[PDB]
């Protein structure tokens, strides 16, 4: 989009171009009033001028109107020596438009909120894990990497929000953090479903080369891409803090990060199959069981994406975009809290370590 | 030591009535679940029946199903095996067992041929 | 100390590719009576691929699996079975036909009971193989059976609906095959929890498809367990 | 669409956009 | 006639337990009033050897008390330095079902044996350095649960066939034969003057041997269930027992009968192990609680508790100078304790 | 079965005529034992930190 230091690049030229212009019963004489450039008015007649092109946030079919008086000088307001004006026509789609700051900081609130609650019980539950010893194993090692990227995404956001919502370096690499970090997050969301996919389909497992294919891929893929996006970013755009976008090249870290969604979901319905079989092979507490399994496993494999994944660049005035908003404010920022409770301290064996320690503890 | 000692058997018409009586020493009789096995002639260590610990449990080897029924007295410390309705096929010598672990559901080599916790066998003859 | 650590070390790294071998292999406990044909399944199993224990390593699918055919120990097994809780699996082998030891029909439904009761083998998965089909065939089908005296539940004894039988196979056979599996699997789903498994089979001595049964069923046990850990079962 | 990263670029063109309005705003009630 | 041998039995086994009744007019409380609870045991885990695989069955201490062999089911001998942790040696076994180990008072030999019948004697002090395959010992035709050397030369061992048996390392010959047991032996013990050995079986009876003649000396029954560990007092004159029905007992040699009972309501698991501290005042009982715990042998009231284990207590062992107490479990860890 | 039979009564018969001293007797000396040894015991009572080897 045109930003302010464009509209005054604009405006200047524009300037230059009516001075050029001005260089080349008595009319008046012909003269810039900042916001347009206006011919000899007729002696005693209104002169009536079409809005500029140049301004973005103008009616062009408007036209602002000036006064000319019969002795050569442009007619001046009562009171004032100010030039007589009419510029309400250009004007005709200027609007407050508090709803849309409002709606912004409602949704910065919720995430708010969310992120510190996901932080605060995440950075709890990766603690607990890795203070107890016989819990170190290599799906505590795939979660502790999983609660990491959480709380290193949910912080990145908070920098971003301090940083730029309170174009020079401390900027770029505030965004560039916060979006590696949000891709790393969704990857090792990835990683928690290929590593459970692994465990069923191929339960003869080599952990030594795999889990480390698994960190590797995890924290080094979203690096890849998004140092591509910003090597790119810097080479076509590197204008002003990077915040803005600048056409497709946002999907640099889009569309892969989209792309795990889509493979985990499909990860999820495979394993959810999976269980039923496992269900079938052994009534109503079956589907029970299901269901509470199925309920379980929706936060650690980020299924509440797949609803808006598909959404594309809405238009913020619009029932679509603030539904979906709220929506993925609310359950991205809790999505975090949601596994570490699920899967930290809801977990049968990490609860019979902390009522075994407590109880070494007292006595 | 682990004592059983079984009595109550003897000579009976076919489709008599007779009773199995076994006393136990040596240990909490309550605490463990207690069998009923046989040795038929030319045949190894056959199993009739078990009881569990306070006697809401019951099971029997099929062929004596409806026929024999088996009881404890835990207050008593002693074990019962009511046979009804005998055949020529129950002529043997009844063991009254004990398996080993107490509160345990498992009760390993009760059959075995040199088992320990089992008693010296009373005969019986149709 | 310095010699000493260098030689720990030297240690800890065999002991690191003794964890790469041993966590590749599946150990598997084969129990049952000599004559319910486990020698027959060993041999055939050898050939496919005084001691107090047997070892057979054997491979599916560039998987290892190394069972133990417990022989020259006496028949009291309450103590050396403890050894065998971390095995993949206890092969049984069920005499099927071996009804009417005057019933080892029962001796082994009672030992399937104890194992399956065991506190140490309460985790552990057992593999039943009901191998003595052939036999029981034929003594169903020549009127010699006669079940319902050893068993009077065979006198009201009710083939079920999702029962399967065999192509070319007479009713009286199924019924008195799944009759046998019913008491093994009325035993074993009494007090089950999910914790071990039991997977009847209908197998012969001399079956080329037991070693993909076994195979098959330590997948689903593996499989089982990890979903048990993630607590999806 | 990543949801998250979207809305970085919505808040951004609002605050830009708010911005301009604020520098054209005035520029136009100065001369009217 | 078998009816008179069973009537004349009966009558030496009434004769035996008047005679030991008779002897029994002081109970160990009342004799050991006189002496003060020593309170609540608090040990702590020191070290925490790790490297074995799978469940430890057996582990022994060096004379050294710093140096200890243990075995897991995993087919591993790992000799551990329990003072800095390192492994000092780490022997594979061809079969990997043994259930006991032992390491030599010289130090020059370790021993294993299980469900393959076989005790196998290792050497450490080869002239390469290496650990070789030095010795087998076959002929029991059980499981092989305990075997304890006697020297360089001997070593007693015992199985699941109902027998012990008494080996010559240099030749392999079973020097002795030691039967009477009716049911599988589980543990033994050999005396402080290694002449005499007491012996638990799978028949709720224990037995006392003398080595040199072969022959069952004493008899001791009291037990309910499988006696599943053993071992002397310090001072030989006396041992305990523990066994499935969840008690402990300790008989003493000359008294021919129990001495005391370790039991309590709560506890309703077997020993699996047991040991007593130099002095002889605590025991400690490996539990299938997944705990172990320490007993005042003379107050019978418990003391302590070693909890820490995620798995069965299969093993313990007191250093010879009485400085730590190292535990195997099936958890595959050994921890020791002070 | 006679064989065993005989053994058994044997082996009954040479237990019941062995001795066997009064239990006060043992008691008595099993507890001067652990009184004696009492000291030596880092188990029973605690050591300094720096007879531990363990510490």
């Amino acid at each position: 989009v045109m930003t302010k230091e464009e509209q005054i690049f604009l405006l200047h030229r524009a300037q230059a171009q009516c001075e050029k212009r001005l260089k080349e019963g008595r009319p008046c004489l012909p003269e810039w009033d900042h916001i347009l450039c206006w011919p000899l008015g007729a002696p005693g007649e209104v002169v009536a001028v079409p809005c500029p092109d140049y301004i973005y946030d103008f009616n062009h079919k408007g036209h602002a109107y000036r006064r000319c008086d019969r002795n050569g000088s442009w007619e001046l307001v009562p009171g004032h020596n100010r030039t007589w004006a009419n510029y309400s026509e250009c004007v005709k789609f200027l609007t407050n438009e508090t709803r849309e700051r409002e709606v912004f900081d409602r949704l910065g609130m919720i995430y708010t909120v969310g992120y510190s609650v996901s932080l605060a019980s995440l950075t709890v539950a990766v603690l607990i894990l890795a203070y107890f010893r016989r819990l170190h194993c290599t799906r505590n090692y795939i979660h502790m990497h999983l609660f990491l990227s959480f709380m290193l995404r949910a912080v990145s956001i908070f920098v971003k929000d301090a940083v730029l919502y309170s174009g020079y370096a401390g900027c770029r690499v505030a965004v560039t953090f916060f979006l590696y970090f949000l891709a790393t997050n969704y990857y090792w969301i990835l990683v928690e479903g290929l590593y459970l996919h692994s465990l069923i389909f191929m339960a003869f497992f080599s952990e030594k080369k795999y889990l480390w294919g698994f960190t590797v891929f995890g924290w080094g893929l979203p690096a890849v891409f998004v140092a591509v996006w910003v090597s790119v970013r810097a080479t076509l755009a590197n204008t002003g803090c990077w915040d803005l976008s600048s056409g497709n090249k946002k999907w640099i870290i889009q569309v892969p990060i989209l792309a795990s969604i889509v493979l985990n979901f499909i990860l999820f319905i495979n394993i959810v199959r999976v269980l039923a079989t496992k269900l079938r092979e052994t009534t109503r507490q079956q589907y029970r069981k299901l269901l509470k399994s199925t309920l379980v496993l929706m936060p650690l494999f980020g299924v509440h994406y797949i609803v808006f994944m598909a959404t594309p660049y809405t238009e913020v005035s619009g029932t679509l975009w603030q539904v979906q908003m709220h929506y993925e404010m609310l359950f991205n920022s809790f999505q975090g809290f949601f596994v570490a409770i699920i899967y930290c301290f809801c977990n049968g064996e990490v609860q019979a370590e902390i009522k075994k320690s407590w109880s070494r503890w007292t006595l | 030591q682990v004592q059983l000692q079984e009595s109550g058997g003897g000579l009976v018409q076919p489709g008599g009535s007779l009773r199995l009586s076994c006393a136990a020493s040596g240990f909490t009789f309550s605490n463990y679940k207690m069998n009923w096995v046989r040795q038929a002639p030319g045949k190894g260590l056959e199993w009739v029946s078990d009881i569990s610990q306070s006697g809401a449990s019951i099971s029997y080897t099929g062929s004596v199903k409806g026929r024999f029924t088996i009881s404890r007295d835990n207050a008593k410390n002693t074990l019962y095996l009511q046979m009804n309705s005998l055949k020529p096929e129950d002529t043997a010598v009844y063991y009254c067992a004990r398996c080993p672990a107490p509160f345990t559901r498992d009760c390993f080599d009760v059959t075995s041929t040199t088992y320990a916790y089992r008693g010296q066998g009373t005969q019986v003859t149709v | 100390e310095k010699a000493q650590r260098e030689a720990n070390k030297k240690i800890e790294k065999q002991l690191q590719k003794d964890k790469q071998v041993y966590r590749a292999t599946h150990r598997l406990l084969l129990l049952g009576a000599g004559e319910s044909g486990k020698n027959t399944i060993v041999k055939q199993m050898r050939i496919l691929h005084t001691s107090g224990i047997f070892e057979t390593k054997f491979q599916v699918d560039k998987v290892n699996f190394h069972m133990f055919d417990v022989g020259a120990q006496r028949d009291e097994r309450r103590k050396w079975i403890q050894c065998f809780n971390d095995v993949t699996a206890i092969i049984f082998v069920v005499a099927s036909s071996s009804y009417n030891q005057t019933n080892r029909l029962q001796a082994a439904l009672k030992l399937f009971d104890s194992i399956w009761n065991n506190k140490w083998l309460r985790d552990t998965s057992v593999i039943l193989f009901l191998n003595k089909q052939d036999l029981l065939a034929e003594k169903v089908l020549a009127g010699k059976s006669k079940i319902e005296d050893y068993f009077p539940e065979f006198a009201r004894y009710t083939t079920p609906e999702d029962a399967t039988p065999e192509p070319g196979e007479d009713p009286r056979v199924t019924r008195a095959k799944y009759f046998i599996r019913d008491e093994f699997l009325r035993i074993s789903t009494a007090s089950g929890d999910g914790r071990h498994y039991c997977y009847p089979h209908f197998t012969c001595a001399v079956d080329t498809e037991n070693i993909r049964r076994v195979f098959n069923d330590c997948r689903d046990i593996i499989q089982r367990m990890h979903l048990r850990q993630y607590e999806l079962l | 669409a990543v949801s998250e990263h979207q809305l970085l670029h919505d808040k951004g063109k609002s605050i830009q956009d708010l911005r301009r309005r604020f520098f054209l705003h005035h520029l136009i009630a100065e001369i009217h | 006639e078998l009816d008179q041998l069973r009537q004349e039995a009966e009558q030496l086994k009434n004769q035996i337990r008047d005679a030991r009744k008779a002897c029994a007019d002081a109970t160990l409380s009342q004799i050991t009033n006189n002496i003060d609870p020593v309170g609540r045991i608090q040990m702590r885990t020191r070290r925490t050897l790790r490297g074995h695989l799978a469940k430890i069955y057996a582990m022994h201490w060096g004379t050294d008390s710093r140096l200890l062999v243990s075995a897991s089911q995993d087919g591993k001998l790992i000799i551990w330095d329990s003072y800095t942790t390192n492994k000092v040696h780490a022997i594979p076994l061809r079969s990997s079902w043994v259930m006991t180990c032992a390491y030599a008072p010289s130090g020059n030999y370790v021993a294993c044996g299980g469900l393959d019948n076989i005790c196998s004697i290792y050497n450490l002090k080869t002239r390469e350095g290496n650990v070789r395959v030095s010795r087998e010992l076959a002929g029991h035709t059980g499981y092989l649960s305990c075997c304890r050397f006697l020297d360089d030369n001997q070593i007693v061992t015992s199985s699941g066939d109902t027998t012990c048996a008494l080996w010559d390392i240099e030749t392999g010959q079973q020097t002795t034969t030691f039967t009477g047991h009716t049911g599988d032996v589980m543990s033994l013990s050999l005396a402080p003057d290694t002449r005499l050995f007491v012996s638990g079986a799978c028949d709720a009876s224990a037995k006392l041997w003398d080595v040199r003649e072969g022959m069952c000396r004493q008899t001791f029954t009291g037990h309910e269930s499988d006696i599943n560990a053993i071992c002397f007092f310090p001072n030989g004159n006396a041992f305990a027992t523990g066994s499935d029905d969840a008690t402990c007992r300790l008989f003493d040699l000359r008294a021919d009968q129990e001495l005391m009972t370790y039991s309590h309501d709560n506890i309703i698991c077997g020993i699996t192990s047991v040991s007593f501290s130099k002095s002889g005042r605590l025991l400690l009982a490996g539990y299938d609680d997944f705990n172990c715990n320490v007993w005042d042998a003379l107050k019978a009231d418990r003391a302590g508790v070693l909890a820490g284990h995620d798995n069965r207590v299969s093993c313990l062992g007191v250093t010879d100078d009485g400085m730590a107490v190292a535990t195997g479990s099936w958890d595959s860890f050994l921890k020791i304790w002070n | 079965s006679i064989a065993q039979a005989r053994k058994l009564v044997e082996q009954l018969k040479m237990e019941a005529n062995i001795d066997r001293i009064k239990v006060s007797k043992a008691a008595a000396d099993l507890m001067a034992y652990c009184e004696a040894h009492a000291k030596e015991d880092p188990l029973l009572t605690p050591v300094p930190a720096s007879e531990n080897p363990f510490r």
